[PDB]
């Protein structure tokens, strides 16, 4: 844990193999945080030093940056790698991991 | 290195916010920025890889000995755990070409 | 019903019949339903998947 | 190829539902940058966000393009 | 609550796997792995999957 949050800035990964299931929304909420991301947090709304702006996230302060990005990966089967295309992805992924 | 690399000038502002976005979670590239998960990256164009003051390298990222120079910073930011095997750094890489373009002109501007 | 009468002839089934029905039933029953479990979600499966990707 | 959600999320920003909601997000952002400026606010601990105005645009937005947007990929 | 800390509500998308008849899209699950992999793993673990 002490490395983990040493490298993340004093925050700890959860680990996700029931990420789809520990949180309501299912694969709704982990798709639309994955893609929630504005470019900046709302008017008036001041961020922690270290924090990143996503609606899903109760509070709208979350410790993980935006991540995905359009074609940071060369799908094997020559399916365009889109960030929303991604997210839909591993959230499958993930469903499959939890269940 | 040469022969397999091919940076050129691009957008400052482009790669301002493509650093912000992708880069400044970790990284402080301003002239007295604290270190942080990743190294300050000021004047990195300069040094050679893995001699910052005050920051736990990977013994790769020491090892790599590569004088940061613009073809380096583009073939290492296309895949960094291809270039240097064992970093710790956190990132798959802009896989497009003209992303690190833009992005390396706007570092060696805030880096020197 | 003569269809009935056929078979039991105003006798109700036997024990004996009953479960000799019952494992005609679950194998017959089991293939149909994977059968149209399967076919239902062509496309989606792994072995639908690993003859796609033959490269 | 760009992105099937931000691209769903563009048409949307730009129906008659759209382009009002945004606009009463703008009206609430320019208001807080105002007071921003303004000598004092430091030290109000009573100002003004717009996470509201913000989230009943992005609700109108994720209702329609929820129902869309896997239709649009693999 | 106020809507902050509530968080804004997730909506519906269509997931293949949604409804008492479907399976997973196997295509996807594969694509999702190598995401995981290139992306994901760097910080998170999947401790309880062999
Ligand atoms: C495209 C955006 C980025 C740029 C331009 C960048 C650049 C660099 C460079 C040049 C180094 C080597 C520094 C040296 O030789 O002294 C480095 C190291 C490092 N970076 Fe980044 N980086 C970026 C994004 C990230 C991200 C997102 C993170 C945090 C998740 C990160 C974490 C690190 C860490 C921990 C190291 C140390 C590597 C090691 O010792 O193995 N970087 N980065
Ligand atoms: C697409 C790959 C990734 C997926 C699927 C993913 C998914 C998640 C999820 C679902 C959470 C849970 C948030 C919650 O509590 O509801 C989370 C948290 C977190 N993630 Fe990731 N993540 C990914 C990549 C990354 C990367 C690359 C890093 C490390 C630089 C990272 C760092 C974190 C941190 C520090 C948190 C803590 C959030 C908090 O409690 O504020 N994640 N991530
Ligand atoms: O870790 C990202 C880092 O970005 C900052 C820069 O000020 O916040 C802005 O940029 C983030 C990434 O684009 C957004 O998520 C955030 O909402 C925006 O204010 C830092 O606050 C943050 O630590």
């Amino acid at each position: 844990e002490q490395a983990a949050r040493a490298a993340n800035q004093g925050a700890l990964p959860p680990d996700l193999s029931l990420i789809v299931k520990a949180r309501h929304g299912g694969c709704d909420y982990i798709f639309s945080l994955l893609t929630g991301y504005p470019d900046e947090p709302p008017a008036g709304v001041a961020l922690p030093p270290g924090s990143n702006y996503n609606p899903y996230f109760p509070g709208g302060s979350i410790a993980m940056a935006r991540v995905l990005f359009d074609d940071m990966v060369e799908y094997e089967d020559g399916t365009p790698a889109t960030t929303s295309q991604m997210a839909k992805d591993v959230t499958t992924f993930l469903n499959w991991c939890a269940e | 290195a040469k022969e397999s690399t091919g940076f050129k000038p691009g957008s400052a502002k482009k790669g301002a916010t493509l650093f912000k976005t992708r880069c400044q979670q970790c990284h402080t590239i301003e002239e007295g920025g604290p270190n942080k998960v990743g190294p300050n990256l000021h004047g990195i164009f300069g040094r050679h890889s893995g001699q910052v003051k005050g920051y736990s390298y990977t013994d790769a990222n020491i090892n790599k000995n590569v004088k940061w120079d613009e073809d380096s910073m583009s073939e290492y930011l296309t895949n960094p755990k291809k270039y240097i095997p064992g970093t710790k750094m956190a990132f798959a890489g802009l896989k497009k070409e003209k992303d690190r373009n833009d992005l390396i002109t706007y570092m060696t501007k805030a880096a020197k | 019903s003569s269809l009935y009468k056929t078979f039991f002839k105003r006798n109700a089934v036997f024990v004996g019949t009953i479960f000799a029905g019952a494992f005609v039933f679950q194998t017959v029953f089991d293939t149909a339903i994977t059968s149209w479990y399967e076919n239902h979600n062509k496309g989606k499966l792994w072995k639908d998947v690993k003859a796609r990707i033959a490269a | 190829v760009t992105d099937q959600l931000e691209d769903l999320r563009e048409h949307f920003k730009n129906t008659e539902e759209g382009k009002a909601l945004v606009h009463h997000y703008e009206e609430c952002a320019e208001r807080v940058k105002i007071q921003q400026q303004q000598p004092g606010y430091a030290d109000l601990e009573h100002k003004e966000d717009c996470v509201e105005e913000f989230f009943h645009l992005q609700h109108y937005l994720d209702t329609a393009t929820a129902p869309r947007l896997f239709d649009k990929l693999k | 609550m106020t809507a902050a800390e509530h968080g804004l509500h997730a909506p519906a998308y269509a997931w293949s796997h949604n409804g008492p008849f479907e399976t997973f899209d196997h295509a996807s699950i594969r694509r999702g792995y190598q995401v995981y992999r290139e992306v994901c793993a760097a910080c998170h673990s999947l401790d309880r999957v062999a």
